[PDB]
């Protein structure tokens, strides 16, 4: 159908953050670390779906700044309940991305 | 000083070797490993994209549980059990029953990979996977245990998988087919690309949204913490799938993923569908079941599968039609046969609810509404014999769930049958029949609960005999209308 | 149908005279796959995995009428395991940090880097084999309380593997010309001192009966590793001014002792059935020569 | 003697097990199926109830018995109203 | 192996020595130490009955905060700010304002003991006391900080103690008299036996009961966690008191404890009294203020003081009468002068509330009810000029709170005045005057806010000038009726 | 009165260009006692404590127009201090456990128990004096960010005291005839090697100006303890086969370095006011001879 | 000229600052105090308002001025109704 | 007054446990470890007031049994928000008690 085709033919990538202290810092980090991208946010109370088109990076350094306390990248898994896109993650950042353009 | 994980990580997965005292096939037998003949050396390019390591794991998981348990302790006295709508309490009872001991079974799918996968990074990530599923099984036993003293139906958080109750058989048939009953590489692509990145998000995050609206933060906080582990260990799938595609097994991988998605769909349509659109109080429905399906399964999950190189499944258009229809009938089946459930289904058909159903599913009132009209009028007139069944539904030989269709003004129901080795089987879709024909040795001598009833295995051969066979231990344990029919006063 | 009141705990625990513990509530009687002898799993009774389980679990010569009554003597659950191991592992990671600050590795006796490259860094293969093997006993064992001990033991095996990986890399930074992090696979495959151990593990990994797997792994292979690998390495480290390795091995030995404790409790439970004494002793005698040979070959490499 | 069929009644939402008798007429079969559907989930209506093999075009004659019909136990039938 | 605390604990407090290079009195000057001439050796029998040690402290306090912060994070989206009654939100604003930076001041009372107490066990327990009060100040700044973006009144969680707002001066006069303004041994018996084992239980546990009824579990969980630390460090009092009694200072100890209890009583009657009986929604009032007073202050606290060897205070019967009366007038003062508060007081006088007040305080309607009748009729007739003041209340020279009495049918008001060094002072009770006369150098040249107004220090000398002097930075910050007078519709 | 919208943080932070951190939110500008020069505390302006604060805080020769702008370079708050120190202290307690299992104390060089009884176990008095002194700088310092560093330093001093108490007791179990846990007060009072330190601390504890207290404690006494007590004890332990004491002291030195870091940052902040260079140097020169004498007397006792 | 007193009005709940004038009569003082109390928290009533030193028995004469009375600034008065 | 005299002239001692996982285990422990005493319980939702006359002991061993997980005595301070009586506490138990009889 039209509704389903449109839903499937998206290129949205990014984190789903569960309710807690990482929601606003991640939204802010997504905005700062992807300045050429529009960041969209869907708030479902128990979680927030944060996305950009094609690629969305969260750097540890920016997230630590926005969270306001010392932060390692691996700790994001306490609050990363899901994500859209493929993931590449290291000590410095997490990258959500797609290989294809749909 | 400490050295950064990137500099020593490769040594943690430099664990493949060339066997000499037994053969490679003896060490990794195809029936347990599922390598499809792909030689050991090829599996060494497997690269898990969501890594962890032992010291980080134990520290990070210590923190996850400290939060989950603290929240539970701080809210014991929020009155959820006492102030909650009974439809919400039934949502908890069906979730814990259908999930807790299945999570513990998932330890065995991860263990299958930890021992039998030829990819070293998969064996290590599956070791953390084993630990994660242990966490999940233990949390989802510990949390409902405090409610045993309130209601015997909470015993089914532990008991369901030990029973022959029909929804428990549906859950076990799915879990055992996709997780515990197949080789390591089949688990790697079937479990990760049906439940873990797919339907788990419906039951553990879509439902968490409704739980938060309903003010049940112990539960929302629990299930979204559980999904954080899933989102890490599910990433064992992508590299396995990529390796299969690289080594000429695209066809086989596509078929396994197509099969697993459909199997998961049918089970979560009966679990999650009635919860989201009927049991959850109307004011707490963050989105409808279909809206959540379009967010999680179509928009996120299926799009990810295309990105990794698979095609849309062949049954795409059948699936889309099913999302508009199937769970409305499964809800009606579970409610009309509520005495066979271990939770108390809410009918969810007050006028205000039927208006919402019509908005979310145009045409609802001329279809399922026709059946609910009959039921509602019987309740109003106290003809309660007509609101309880006197026979069994016919059940799918794949999903183990009643055979349904669209009722009312454009009635349409189809059973897809199959003769095989001298036996007549019945399926609830083209796809379910197709799944059987892919692997009949997996399924062929399984008997569904109605097969067992007709074969003399359920004595006495009556509804009451079937209930006893299903493992009910007291009158209190069998399902009743969540609100004791108080909803008809709004009609 | 009679009427019954709510129970204070699960129906299977409700006759206990004691209040059920966290361990009891979350660990006991979770393998539904033992309920139906002809159908472990909810599939065709002669599905491939059903046939595997009927052959290698249900038909094992090691028999007990109530495997589920087995109790981990430590009564560990996931929550308390991670509390315990975050403590121990934080401690080890702090040792690594401080000994690196002090340049410990520079002060080891001349040549010790070569002994470590030959005798220590290929342990990552041995420990991974223990990880694989423990995961097999997990998935086959006939009671969730037994399988839980095995899950935690699988995780401890990976703990040891990861220590070894970290230290192999770290040692290579001080000693970049000893093959550290480069030749371990070839040593495991072709060095004589490793071949007894490699034969032992390749054969143990193909012992598919759950009882034989348990006895060979936990009663024969793992006690040999304690007596003939861990303790002799501590002694060699002492002779060679490596003061880190003995502390690291002492932490790994706490895990090893824990594996022995639950194993011995399972043997005690098993022996309630008089027939099991002969079955366990038979398997111990079958596997002991391969384990003795593995130990001797390793020790001759370590002292050479 | 007992003859189990799976039956789908017109305008209902499911297929049910209904145990009929080998020598029941199609009329009697229709009534046994209706008992579990009409005034439970399906509105009563005027008209003649007919039996057919599931999704078939051809109706069985009303006075035909289940033994005469060639149906086998556990086959699927529909019960529908004459058009 | 590890050796048990009992076997090495004495060495942790074997820290007294005989000074030689300076004198004992130089090292422990009476004005900072308060030893009352009791020689060093006598203080070595001090034995804290609730011990801790450094490794246990950091581990146990790590756990306390992990719980407190996890609960806060899990509930950010429970809608307390959004779904709560505004009387409840005002309770949060007045608590955090009146308490957070006072907790941080309490670090200095503990530091006074850590350096200047002659008892070695007191110096160590006070070191943990310093840490505990740091915790308390930081938690009670961090928690309200998220609400700065909702409402400028939450700025006063940080700002109040930096202002000259009148309730902030009342808090600071109490804190500075009992905690930061006296010698170590005075802190040891005054702070522990007025606030920490006394009125803290009203504001941190009695209020937690109401918070839990109101569904504000972040706050209930926070303040009851804070009280767990109090219940440990307050146990520095008992051994100090015992040592004073043993060494012939019973009289002095009794007077200090009698003074501190009365000072705390007056401040918590204005803070906690209106919260419990008016701002907290009626359905959430677990007990009345008086019932909580009889549980915590009479039944538990005063009984403990008798057990430790003190007598009931001389003003016992005055105090008992005050518990029936004082806070009803303080509430009325805070509400009528709401524009001078940084929170929005709830009137709390709908008919259903007045029925509860009459049950909890027979005679209420013929006393305070007479005043509320006038106010209610003015609101109903929209004579709003008559519901806002055009002058200042007269204020106590001890408690810094308005001079009040019983209004209505058996009107009774008494000001207890005193000439001293050429100045006329006014007090709100016999006891407040008595406290002044015990230690005039502590108080004599202090000027209350009305003294300052009359002396030209507040310019312009108008209500608006006083509000600016009180540190209000915007119209939004000044108090208004919590419900915008919507309550009169129930009248 | 104008209308103003809500602020994203406290009014005093709302002009920051950066988002305020946890540290900023909970630590900054909390001493209301510096707001009113003639009335620190909300009491009679000439109450005894008001006179104390006007003399020993407000009138200090060390002056700055914005002490509140001082920032702990480590930006520690209570929450992150206990996380950090639970890690370090768990590590030390694990060392104590393992070294006790190994009977470490039995293997120290002959006579080392007497050196520990004379030179180590009376440190509990020295460390308690640092605890008392740090608590004084806390209560007098003119900014909450300064006082917070002092609270944490007071707690670290008690950490060190408690290590010393625990080890004194533990050593006495192996060596019950050396006076361990019995004579430390008499040594502190009457042994020459302790008298330089005891004089230093009794006089430092009576330096009541906040600035003089800070400089004497943190710029003179505490760096002397690092260079002349901690490090020489590590060296003596090495010569005497005590391998525990050097690891324990390395943990205590992490705390000591942290105290130096915040101190040096306060000096840097102070020196924005050119007049403070002379004031700080004057106090350093006043106290250095007493500290040098204390170090020399201790070191002559340690090497005797 | 300005003369501050602290005044307690009969049936009110508090003492307030009221600034009166040195040459005000007791009648005028009573009215200035009443402005801040009557119809705000105290029901209006018939009768004559009288001024006394706080808790005193003796009333000041109605036409007596504050200068004539011997009151000092910031002393407490009651305003009460003739019995 | 009569009400106040009666309130003051009590000999109730025992823990006030804040809402959480220690409430039921402490009530049970109080009953088991003080078998000659009537244990009273007042539930105020945010906390529970548990008391006996004159003396109330909580042993670590019993509390560990009733809590169902490993437990040290010092950990009770996480949930001991207040107490009635004087306190004596060690690694084996906590004793709440009064010296006087009122
Ligand atoms: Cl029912
Ligand atoms: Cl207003
Ligand atoms: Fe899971
Ligand atoms: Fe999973
Ligand atoms: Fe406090
Ligand atoms: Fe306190």
């Amino acid at each position: 159908s039209t509704l389903a085709d449109q839903a499937l033919h998206n290129n949205n990538v990014g984190p789903i953050i569960r309710a807690g202290d990482l929601v606003e810092p991640v939204i802010e980090t997504a905005e700062i670390d992807n300045p050429g991208k529009e960041i969209t946010v869907e708030d479902r109370r128990a979680y927030v779906r944060i996305a950009a088109e094609g690629e969305l990076i969260l750097t540890r350094k920016t997230l630590e700044e926005q969270l306001g306390r010392p932060f390692n990248m691996q700790e994001l898994e306490i609050n990363l309940a899901s994500f859209a896109g493929q993931i590449q993650a290291d000590e410095d950042q997490i990258r959500f991305y797609f290989d294809k353009t749909m | 000083a400490m050295h950064p994980r990137k500099d020593w990580y490769e040594l943690t997965r430099a664990t493949n070797w060339t066997p000499s005292y037994v053969t490679e096939e003896q060490l990794f037998p195809e029936r347990m490993s599922g390598h499809m003949g792909i030689p050991l050396e090829k599996w060494e390019s497997y690269d898990e994209p969501y890594k962890t390591s032992y010291p980080e794991y134990v520290s990070i998981q210590r923190e996850k549980d400290a939060g989950a348990y603290s929240v539970k302790a701080a809210l014991e006295r929020a009155k959820i059990y006492e102030n909650s709508d009974p439809g919400w309490i039934s949502t908890l009872k069906s979730h814990y029953g259908a999930i807790a001991v299945g999570e513990y079974a998932a330890v065995t799918g991860e263990g299958r990979m930890a021992r039998f996968s030829k990819a070293p990074g998969n064996r290590n990530m599956a070791t953390f996977g084993m630990m994660d599923e242990l966490r999940h099984g233990q949390l989802q036993l510990f949390f409902p245990h405090e409610y045993c003293k309130k209601d015997r139906q909470f015993d089914w958080a532990w008991r369901a998988y030990h029973s022959n109750e029909w929804a428990a058989i549906a859950a076990k048939h799915f879990f055992d087919d996709i997780i515990t009953g197949r080789d390591a590489i089949s688990v790697a692509i079937m479990l990760t690309f049906s439940f873990e990145t797919g339907f788990a998000n419906m039951q553990f995050l879509g439902l968490a949204a409704d739980a938060a609206e309903a003010g049940d933060y112990t539960f929302a906080n629990l299930i979204s913490s559980i999904q954080t582990d899933e989102s890490r260990h599910a990433q064992q799938g992508g590299p396995a799938l990529q390796l299969l595609i690289e080594n000429g097994k695209r066809e086989e991988a596509q078929k396994k993923v197509d099969m697993a998605i459909w199997r998961a769909w049918r089970l979560f349509a009966v679990l999650t569908g009635p919860v989201m659109d009927y049991y959850t109080p109307l004011e707490d429905r963050s989105q409808s079941f279909k809206e959540f399906m379009y967010e999680w399964i179509i928009g996120q999950f299926e799009r990810s599968l295309i990105d990794l190189g698979l095609d849309k499944p062949w049954y795409w258009d059948l699936f889309l039609k099913d999302i508009d229809e199937l769970h409305h009938s499964y809800h009606m089946g579970v409610w009309y046969w509520r005495t066979t459930a271990w939770w108390n289904p809410a009918a969810g058909v007050t006028p205000e609810e039927r208006d919402w159903l019509e908005e979310k599913y145009p045409g609802w009132n001329k279809r399922w509404g026709r059946c609910w009209d009959v039921i509602t009028e019987n309740v109003l007139n106290d003809r309660m014999d007509l609101v309880s069944p006197e026979t069994l539904p016919s059940v799918c030989n794949m999903s183990q769930i009643p055979l349904v269709g669209v009722p009312g003004d454009d009635w349409n129901i189809e059973v897809f049958s199959l003769e095989h080795n001298g036996r007549l089987y019945h399926f609830g879709s083209e796809v379910d029949r197709w799944v059987f024909q892919q692997d009949p040795v997996q399924y062929q001598n399984h008997m569904n609960i109605v097969d067992r009833f007709l074969a003399g295995q359920i004595q006495p051969m009556t509804l009451e005999g079937a209930l006893k066979y299903m493992g009910f231990q007291s009158i209190e344990e069998m399902g009743k209308d969540a609100h004791d029919f108080a909803w008809a006063d709004k009609c | 149908f009679e009427s019954k009141k709510p129970m204070r705990t699960w129906s299977h625990l409700a006759e206990m005279r004691k209040k059920p513990s966290e361990y009891d509530i979350v660990s006991r009687k979770l393998h539904y796959s033992t309920n139906n002898p002809d159908s472990p799993w909810e599939l065709s009774p002669d599905s491939p995995m059903n046939l595997w389980y009927k052959q290698y679990r249900n038909a094992s010569p090691l028999k007990h009428d109530n495997w589920d009554a087995f109790t981990d003597p430590d009564q560990l659950v996931y929550r308390t395991y991670n509390l315990m191991q975050d403590g121990q592992e934080s401690y080890v990671q702090s040792l690594f940090d401080q000994f690196n600050e002090r340049e410990h590795d520079q002060m080891v006796r001349e040549g010790w880097e070569h002994t470590m490259a030959r005798c220590y860094s290929p342990l990552r293969y041995l420990f991974h084999c223990l990880q694989m093997s423990s995961a097999y006993v997990q998935q086959m064992a006939p009671a969730s309380t037994i399988s839980n001990c095995c899950i935690l033991q699988t995780a401890d095996s990976l703990r040891w593997l990861t220590h070894t990986a970290y230290r192999t890399h770290e040692l290579s930074l001080t000693y970049p010309d000893a093959g550290l992090g480069e030749h371990e696979r070839e040593l495991w495959e072709k060095e004589p001192g490793w071949q007894g151990l490699r034969e032992l593990m390749e054969k143990q990994l193909t012992a598919f009966d759950w009882g034989e797997a348990f006895v060979s792994l936990n009663l024969v292979v793992k006690p040999m590793i304690v007596e003939s690998i861990f303790k002799p390495l501590q002694q060699q480290a002492w002779e060679n001014n490596d003061t880190l390795l003995p502390l690291l091995i002492d932490s790994q030995l706490k895990d090893a002792e824990r594996h022995s404790r639950w194993s011995k409790a399972l043997v005690k439970h098993a022996l309630e059935n008089p027939d099991n004494h002969a079955v366990i002793e038979g398997w111990i005698e079958k596997w002991r020569p391969l384990a003795d040979r593995a130990a001797e070959a390793y020790l001759s490499m370590l002292s050479s | 003697s007992a003859f189990p069929v799976h039956a789908a009644f017109e305008k209902d939402f499911l297929v049910q097990l209904v145990v009929v008798d080998l020598n029941d007429s199609m009329d009697q079969v229709a009534e046994k199926v209706a008992y579990h559907c009409v005034n439970r989930r399906v509105a009563p209506r005027e008209g003649v109830m007919r039996v057919r093999k599931h999704r078939s075009t051809e109706l069985f004659p009303r006075d035909m018995t289940i033994a005469e019909s060639g149906l086998n136990p556990t086959e699927v039938i529909d019960v529908v109203f004459e058009e």
